[PDB]
């Protein structure tokens, strides 16, 4: 079914079971050490400070990895949570913004980091801006986070959880020590006006 | 005389295929070109303004949706972005037969073949699939449910 | 049945004649030559309404099947024109609502509701035109079509209710059954005349471009 070729094929009156590579896809558990994945992230950030010029382009050239695999984690995390495959059903999709940022809050962190980010605060002054704070970020706990440029793996990974969801969204991170919990990072996200106005048709 | 399409987010067909029953032994001669993208292009229009509302609890599957003046169409919407469309029907009769549950056990069943190909990290979005194996799998997966 | 035919032809001709000859353009109202009409500034189809009411009553009492939907067309045009534009809150459609009770589609009390109801009534009566097998408007008597009048019937329907779904969204909305109720061209439509096809596809395309359904 090539782009150059047409949609042409042949009749159904045979049976070609000559297949090679298709397996299970279930939730396996192998649980590698945080030192190993921390070294993986470590030499990745070393490559990005090698090859890139300044602050903002490095921030984008970090968040593109999250945009690579955010779509991928979205669709089978939803296919495991809201649903081989002797399937009962697939449940509801994104209704609005407040179920899908509950869906990061419910079962994305507990898919990744075995806990839950502690709040999902709807903002005071506006509604296009939303804010999630992780309390003690797991994959960047060793980096001295005075530059906050090193946590844009996870701003990239949630932006690709919402760009498939139809909400294009400016996603930023800041870090603010509001509690005795130190080095908690706020992901103050935004949206665009238009799917806010698609929410703003009826709410 | 059955016609599969997977049509993407920016209108690109990431997988589109026909097949025929040998009891028809051909498919829609001289009708195979109007029953292609334009009908499916309007099908993208009706699933575009049918997905985002709750109401015209099974948000993914939608069943038979519309009808041009020779046949009728069915649909499916995934949260991956993709909108699966099968186009079925013998060209002589107006084919009424929407099985609606056993071909519901096709759309959630072809979904994982799309999943494992999407999980190929060399495979991008917005590019079609010349898998020599996943297209030979689906006709035999349609040998389950004709 | 001869009395029914005589009353049918006379009532249809009188309904269309007193319709088009009352308030054709009545914003200056040249009151000379007052033979065929009142023709003053207060002459807006009132005798046309009374004549169309008696015409629809005699058409229902005639019991046609082909020409009889033109009585509903006359009453719907009366309640559209003389009870919408130059109405001045008169809306004298009591025998029109009586014919809505008698033949089809009573029980409505709003603009864009009873017009849709009587449009459904006239569409059902033209569906009840099963086989006239004759010639009534005698422009064509052997090569003509009931298709060629029914496409004009539902495009009158489509232009007179498709605009009511405003393009400003929340202002005057109804459900998007316009496409659902627009897929009604099951007929063949293979070139009776090319300008009928051009105006039918221009309006069918223009309403989809109006409602934002491009494809």
């Amino acid at each position: 079914v090539g782009p150059k070729q047409a949609i042409t094929s042949e009749a159904s009156t045979t049976y070609y079971i000559s297949r090679i590579y298709s397996e299970s896809l279930l939730f396996k558990r192998q649980e590698a050490s945080l030192s190993a994945m921390a070294f993986l992230f470590q030499e990745m950030i070393s490559q990005l400070h090698r090859t890139c010029k300044t602050a903002g382009d490095f921030e984008t050239k970090l968040s593109d990895y999250g945009h690579n695999i955010g779509i991928r984690l979205l669709e089978l995390l939803n296919f495991r949570a809201s649903s081989s495959n002797y399937i009962t059903k697939m449940r509801r999709r994104d209704l609005k913004i407040l179920d899908i940022l509950q869906f990061i809050h419910g079962t994305l962190w507990s898919y990744l980091f075995n806990h839950v980010s502690d709040d999902l605060v709807k903002s005071s002054e506006r509604d296009n801006e939303y804010m999630i704070v992780d309390n003690f970020p797991t994959l960047t706990q060793f980096i001295p986070g005075e530059n906050v440029s090193c946590e844009y793996f996870v701003c990239g990974i949630i932006k690709g959880f919402l760009f498939n969801a139809g909400f294009p969204c400016g996603v930023t991170a800041h870090r603010m020590p509001q509690g005795g919990h130190s080095q908690r990072t706020v992901y103050l996200i935004q949206f665009d006006r238009q799917v806010l106005d698609r929410e703003g048709l009826r709410f | 005389p059955q016609y599969f399409a997977i049509i993407g987010k920016k209108d690109n067909p990431v997988y589109e295929i026909e097949f025929t029953n040998a009891e028809n032994p051909q498919g829609f001669p001289q009708d195979l070109k109007e029953l292609n993208p334009f009908i499916l292009h309007a099908s993208l229009d009706i699933v575009e303004d049918l997905q985002w509302q709750i109401n015209p609890t099974d948000n993914c599957y939608l069943g038979k949706v519309d009808h041009f003046y020779g046949l009728a169409i069915t649909a499916y919407i995934s949260y991956s972005g993709m909108k699966f469309v099968m186009i079925h029907g013998n060209s002589a009769n107006s084919s009424v037969v929407i099985d609606d549950n056993n071909m519901r056990s096709f759309y959630q069943e072809v979904h994982e073949l799309y999943v494992k190909t999407l999980m190929n990290p060399f495979y991008k979005i917005t590019d079609p699939i010349r898998s020599p194996a996943f297209d030979s799998r689906v006709r035999t997966l349609a040998r389950k449910h004709l | 049945r001869s009395q029914q035919k005589s009353l049918g032809r006379q009532m249809k001709i009188l309904g269309n004649f007193q319709l088009l000859a009352g308030r054709y353009v009545d914003a200056l109202n040249s009151f000379v030559d007052a033979i065929t009409t009142l023709y003053k500034v207060r002459d807006y189809l009132w005798l046309g309404s009374a004549l169309d009411g008696i015409s629809i009553c005699f058409l229902l009492l005639s019991y046609r099947n082909s020409i009889s939907i033109a009585a509903m067309q006359s009453p719907r045009n009366s309640i559209m024109s003389l009870s919408a534009p130059a109405l001045n809150i008169d809306v004298e459609n009591i025998n029109l609502p009586l014919l809505i009770k008698c033949i089809s589609d009573k029980v409505l009390y709003y603009y864009d509701l009873s017009l849709m109801h009587n449009s459904e009534y006239a569409p059902q009566v033209v569906y009840c035109e099963f086989l006239l097998k004759t010639l009534t408007f005698m422009t064509s008597c052997y090569k003509s079509s009931e298709f060629s009048k029914d496409v004009l019937d539902n495009i009158v329907k489509n232009q007179h209710r498709a605009l009511s779904d405003i393009p400003n969204s929340p202002m005057f909305p109804r459900f998007e059954v316009y496409f659902y109720s627009n897929k009604l061209f099951e007929l063949q439509l293979k070139e009776m005349q090319v300008e009928a096809q051009i105006k039918i596809y221009s309006t069918m395309a223009e309403v989809y471009r109006l409602l934002g359904y491009k494809r």
